[PDB]
RNA sequence: CGGGGAAUCAGGGUUCGAUUCCGGAGAGGGAGCCUGAGAAACGGCUACCACAUCCAAGGAAGGCAGCAGGCGCGCAAAUUACCCACUCCCGACCCGGGGAGGUAGUGACGAAAAAUAACAAUACAGGACUCUUUCGAGGCCCUGUAAUUGGAAUGAGUCCACUUUAAAUCCUUUAACGAGGAUCCAUUGGAGGGCAAGUCUGGUGCCAGCAGCCGCGGUAAUUCCAGCUCCAAUAGCGUAUAUUAAAGUUGCUGCAGUUAAAAAGCUCGUAGUUGGAUCUCUCUCGGCCGAAGCGUUUACUUUGAAAAAAUUAGAGUGUUCAAAGCAGGCCGCCUGGAUACCGCAGCUAGGAAUAAUGGAAUAGGACCGCGGUUCUAUUUUGUUGGUUUUCGGAACUGAGGCCAUGAUUAAGAGGGACGGCCGGGGGCAUUCGUAUUGCGCCGCUAGAGGUGAAAUUCUUGGACCGGCGCAAGACGGACCAGAGCGAAAGCAUUUGCCAAGAAUGUUUUCAUUAAUCAAGAACGAAAGUCGGAGGUUCGAAGACGAUCAGAUACCGUCGUAGUUCCGACCAUAAACGAUGCCGACCGGCGAUGCGGCGGCGUUAUUCCCAUGACCCGCCGGGCAGCUUCCGGGAAACCAAAGUCUUUGGGUUCCGGGGGGAGUAUGGUUGCAAAGCUGAAACUUAAAGGAAUUGACGGAAGGGCACCACCAGG
RNA sequence: ACGGUCGAACUUGACUAUCUAGAGGAAGUAAAAGUCGGGUUUCCGUAGGUGAACCUGCGGAAGGAUCAUUAACGG
C-alpha cells in the first residue's frame, strides 16, 4: 500500500541470510571507506554510492563489510550534507512543479500533485524535527523554497 | 497497516482449525505470541511447534491437532483485578469445567486459574477452548 | 418562554392577576 | 466500524449522547417541547371546565357518534376534548361543571375508533361517573 | 441544592434522591448594621421596594420556608388536642423552661401478621384391598349436593377490672354476654385472541355501545346491555401518569448501514484514536543486620491504613411467628451490641510480564589514577595577638590508562534513490480528416420538405439533384475490447515541448518516518449565473401548421437563451458495486494488461550476431471472469456480503416505525439560483424488503357444435 | 453639619421579555337542496414553461426480457 497512491507494489530488495562478507571479496573496510570518501568527494548521495559499490566493485551490502552503514560514515568523516536525501529530493520536485505551474495556469493535476508533494515534505520535516537531524525552527516555505537546493 | 501480531497469529491458527488443517505458518512471530502457543500446548490444545529464524521477525510452524474450538484475542489488553476475573470468565468461557483466558501478569504469561492460585491481576490476552 | 427570570416574572404577574380576582370576589 | 481503544471514553460517551437525541422517547422525554405541549402539563388528571357537548364520528371502518364534551382546563385555560365512557353517562354532564379528566391509555396518543381525543372524564361534580352509572352516589349542583 | 442513599437489574446498565443523618443556603425582596466569643441574626434593629394592620387623621405597629390552624393554589397532603414522664438542650441551676421532642387524633402512602368456618353421623358418588369366569359382595379412603341432621370450638363485637401511661387510649391478661346460614351475608376486574374463564338465554340491530392492540355491533353478537354460570387476585382490586425491566429498539459487554432506515462525489490534512520484530542492587556510619542512596520515571497488579452512622449484605438472639428490634440467658451471676462492602483521586509497601519513556554518535561518554586554578578546613599547632598550623571538602581544567570503548535489525510497514519500460493521465502549441451549413459559378429539370396522413416552408428571380471550388464553427466515427490511464469528476486525429505517475527490477539509502481522520483545503458531469469572443449543428422558452364532447403534452417547420472558447463564480447527480479505508486469514481455474525471469522452435523475403512479432511455463501488482455444499445470509445472492451469542485487528462517517420534512426558523456561504447546518406542534398501525402460488387477462395460439355460422329450406 | 464609604431605590433613553384591553382586516366551519353552471419503462440533477405537479432541453442510472454468427487467412 502506497502512502498517497492507491497501488499495493512489492518491488523490494531481499537481503541474504549470510550476514558475513563473501570469500571473494578482497577488501578491507578500510578501502572501501576510502572509496566512499572520495565517492562523496566527486559529490553524491549515500544511495548513489551504495550502487555505484553494489554495481562495479562487488560490495554486497556496505554494513556488512565496515560495520557502518554509508551516511554514518560521511557524517562521522563530516562530508553529510545538512539537510537529509529524500527530503532534499522532494524539495527539489516541489521545486520543479512549483516551476510548471508558473508556466501553465490551466493545470489542475500539476496543482494536485503539488498538494501530495508538499504533504510529503511536511510529515517529512515533523519526523525530522522530532528527530533533531532538523534546527526546530525548520519550515518550508512556499516562496523560499529554490534557495534550499 | 498491521497492529496486534497476536491477534494475526491468533486468528490464523483458527482460521486453518475450521478447515481442519495440519499445520499452520503464522508470521510475523513475537515473545508473546510464544508465551502464548506455549500456555495452549501445556494444555494440550494446540501441539508442538518450530520457530523459524529469518533474520526479521520470525515465522512459527504450528502443528494442529483436532481439538481447539475458538481461539481468541481480546483487545485492548484490559486490567483486569483479581475481583472481577470471575466476570470474565462467565463473558468468554463455554463451561466451568474447560477453556481458558491467557493473561499477562508480573509472574509472566498465564491462565486465569494459575492467576488465581499465585494471587495476582494483569491484563487479558485472550481465550481459548 | 426562555430566560428563567422572565418565566418567573410571567408566573408573578399570573399570581397578581388571579389574587386580585380572588380578592374581588371575597368582598361581597 | 466501532472504536475500540483503551483511551476512547470520550469518543464513546460523546457518540451515544449524540446518537441518544435520535431516539422518540428520549426526545419526547427530554427536549422539553413536548411538556410544554402538554395540556395536562405532566399531570395525570386535570380539572376543567365543560364547554360543549359534541358528537365525534368514529373513524371509517366502524360507524358510530362517540360522545366526547369540549372542556376547558383550569389551570392553564388551555382546551380539551374528552370521551365520556359508558352508555348514557353523557346525561349526567350539564354544562358549565366541573370535571376530573385522566388519560385514555396511550400516553398522549389518540385511542381506538375515537380521532383525535386523548382524554376520558373521570369525574362530575366532585362524584365519579362509575357510582353514577351504578347508582352508588348522586350528583350536586 | 450536594452527598450518605433509593427503585429496578443475569452481567454490564437506566432512572430517582424536596424529604428526618452530614454539608450548604435563606427567612417577602434587596441593602446596611448594633451587640457579642460567635450573626451581616431577622420569634434583633435601620432604611428603601412590595404588601398590609390599628387610628380620635396627629401618629403607631408589622414578617408562620417553627407547632397547630386559615385562605389561595391545584390531580395532590392531618389536630387551632395532652405533657415535659422519656431523649436531650439552655440558665445563676439536683428545683425553672423547651410546639425541640414525646403522647394520642386523622391516616387503604407503604410494609408485616392474619378471620369470614371446622368436624362427625346418614343419602347418593367415585377410586382402591379381599373373594368371585364375570355380574357382583364387603369394613378402605375420598368427594361434594346436602332445598339432610347434630352438637362442639372460637373470635369480631358489647363490656367490669387489672395492666399500660405524666394522665390516658390501644395492645397484652382477664369475668359476664356473644354463630346456622332469610347471619356476624367480600370485593374488584374479566369470560373472541394475546390471556385463565360460555360459541348458554333475553334485549339491541354499524344504533347504543365495547375494544391498550387485532378487532366486535349493519336480524342466528363467543365481544355491547343484562340474567345465570365460570375465571383471576383477594381485604383488597381497577384506572390515569412518570419511571425501570422487557429494549441486543442506543448496542462498553452488544445492534446496524447491497436490495428493508442508513457509507461523505473524490482526495489531502491538524487535533483525537491506534501503532511492526528486538535486550535474562550495593559503597559508607552504628548494633550476620539496622541507617544512606535506591532504580529513568510511571501506567498496571497485590498488600497495607484510611475512609461517620443509618441504609445494604450478613453473625447471634423464639419480637407468640414475621416485618422489626438490639436485645437477652441462668437461678446474684453469664453474656452480646460481630463481620464484610465501601468506586475515583490521594498515602503505603512488594511484583516486573504488558505498555509508554530515557540513558554514549559535533563524544564537553563512563571508571580509575597523575596533576593545576578558585572557593573553602571549624579542629592537632598547652594559654595566646598572629604571616603560616596542617588536613579535608566543593566548582572550572591539562594530558594518560582503561571499556570486546559506545550505532538491535533492515518489516511480504513506509518514504527516497536508481533502471528499462508503460498508458484515451494532465497542460501548451501544432497537424490532419470528413461531414454539416453558407456562398460563387456550371448542368438539367418542376418539383422539393415533412408525415400515420397532411399542413406550415422553399421554389421556374430557378428550389431539390449533379459538378468544381471557397469560408466558418463544430466534432474526432469505424479501429474501440468487460482493454488502458486517472483521486474522483473523467480521458481517443498527427507532431513537438512541459512537468508528473502506477507497476515491475534491485545483495541501493533512511530507519518507524505509519494507519484512519474533527477542524481546515484542492478538484468536482450536466445545467445555471457574471464579464469578453464566437455562432456550424442542435435547441429549453416562443412563434406558427395540424389534431378534438372538453386539449392547453405528443408531431412537423422555424427559432431565442444555450450548446463552443477565455477569465471568474456555483458545488450538485441513479456523482452506484444503490457496497468506507488499512491490515490478516479461508478453495480451485485459465484468459487478459503492464513489468520481469526461463526455454525448444517459426519469422524480419532461409535475417551474418543481438533484437522486435509469435509460441510454452513461472513470478509480481492490475481490469474483469468462470467454477465451488468454504462459510454466511430474510433471502435474492456473496470468495466477500466469510472468519458473528465459539460475539474484541485499527480507525472514519453515519441509521433507529411511516409521515410533517430536508419543511419552517436561525446561522453561514453565494451576484442570483441556491448550497451546507436543520426542528417542533401535529398525524399514523403499519410503510417497507426478499421470495411463493397463480383469480383474471381487454394475452396469444389450437379443437368442437345447424341449441354456432356459411349455402339454403 | 462637611466630606468619604457601602448602598437599597428613584428618574430618563436604548435593548429587550412578559402580562393584559382593543376599532378593524382576512379566513374557514354549521344553518340557505336559495342564483347560475386520453397519456405515461422507471427514475436522478438542473433550467425553462404562471408556485408545485406535469412537460420539454442538457448530462447521468437500471433499480429494464442477449437471439444468431465467430477453427482457414495460404499460392
Amino acid at each position: 500500500g502506497r502512502m498517497h497512491a492507491p497501488g499495493k507494489g512489492l518491488s523490494q530488495s531481499a537481503l541474504p541470510y549470510r550476514r558475513s562478507v563473501p570469500t571473494w571479496l578482497k577488501l578491507t573496510s578500510d578501502d572501501v571507506k576510502e572509496q566512499i570518501y572520495k565517492l562523496a568527494k566527486k559529490g553524491l548521495t549515500p544511495s548513489q554510492i551504495g550502487v555505484i559499490l553494489r554495481d562495479s566493485h562487488g560490495v554486497a551490502q556496505v554494513r556488512f563489510v565496515t560495520g557502518n552503514k554509508i551516511l554514518r560514515i560521511l557524517k562521522s568523516k563530516g562530508l553529510a550534507p545538512d539537510l537529509p536525501e529524500d527530503l532534499y529530493h522532494l524539495i527539489k520536485k516541489a521545486v520543479a512543479v512549483r516551476k510548471h505551474l508558473e508556466r501553465n495556469r490551466k493545470d489542475k493535476d500539476a496543482k494536485f500533485r503539488l498538494i501530495l508533494i508538499e504533504s510529503r515534505i511536511h510529515r517529512l520535516a515533523r519526523y525530522y524535527k522530532t528527530k533533531r537531524v532538523l534546527p526546530p525552527n525548520w519550515k518550508y516555505e512556499s516562496s523560499t523554497a529554490s534557495a534550499l537546493v | 497497516v498491521r497492529m496486534n501480531v497476536l491477534a494475526d497469529a491468533l486468528k490464523s491458527i483458527n482460521n486453518a482449525e475450521k478447515r481442519g488443517k495440519r499445520q499452520v505458518l503464522i508470521r510475523p512471530c513475537s515473545k508473546v505470541i510464544v508465551r502464548f502457543l506455549t500456555v495452549m500446548m501445556k494444555h494440550g490444545y494446540i501441539g508442538e511447534f518450530e520457530i523459524i529464524d529469518d533474520h526479521r521477525a520470525g515465522k512459527i510452524v504450528v502443528n494442529l491437532t483436532g481439538r481447539l474450538n475458538k481461539c481468541g484475542v481480546i483487545s485492548p489488553r484490559f486490567d483486569v483485578q483479581l475481583k472481577d476475573l470471575e466476570k470474565w470468565q462467565n463473558n468468554l468461557l463455554p463451561s466451568r469445567q474447560f477453556g481458558f483466558i491467557v493473561l499477562t501478569t508480573s509472574a509472566g504469561i498465564m491462565d486465569h486459574e494459575e492467576a488465581r492460585r499465585k494471587h495476582t491481576g494483569g491484563k487479558i490476552l485472550g481465550f481459548f477452548f | 418562554e426562555l430566560s428563567r427570570v422572565d418565566q418567573r416574572h410571567r408566573a408573578s404577574q399570573l399570581r397578581k392577576q388571579k389574587k386580585e380576582a380572588v380578592l374581588a370576589e371575597k368582598r361581597q | 466500524g466501532k472504536c475500540r481503544g483503551l483511551r476512547t471514553a470520550r469518543k464513546l460517551r460523546s457518540h451515544r449522547r449524540d446518537q441518544k437525541w435520535h431516539d422518540k422517547q428520549y426526545k419526547k422525554a427530554h427536549l422539553g417541547t413536548a411538556l410544554k405541549a402538554n395540556p395536562f402539563g405532566g399531570a395525570s388528571h386535570a380539572k376543567g371546565i365543560v364547554l360543549e357537548k359534541v358528537g365525534v364520528e368514529a373513524k371509517q371502518p366502524n360507524s358510530a357518534i362517540r360522545k366526547c364534551v369540549r372542556v376547558q382546563l383550569i389551570k392553564n385555560g388551555k382546551k380539551i376534548t374528552a370521551f365520556v365512557p359508558n352508555d348514557g353517562c353523557l346525561n349526567f354532564i350539564e354544562e358549565n361543571d366541573e370535571v376530573l379528566v385522566a388519560g385514555f391509555g396511550r400516553k398522549g396518543h389518540a385511542v381506538g375508533d375515537i380521532p383525535g381525543v386523548r382524554f376520558k372524564v373521570v369525574k362530575v361534580a366532585n362524584v365519579s361517573l362509575l357510582a353514577l352509572y351504578k347508582g352508588k352516589k348522586e350528583r350536586p349542583r
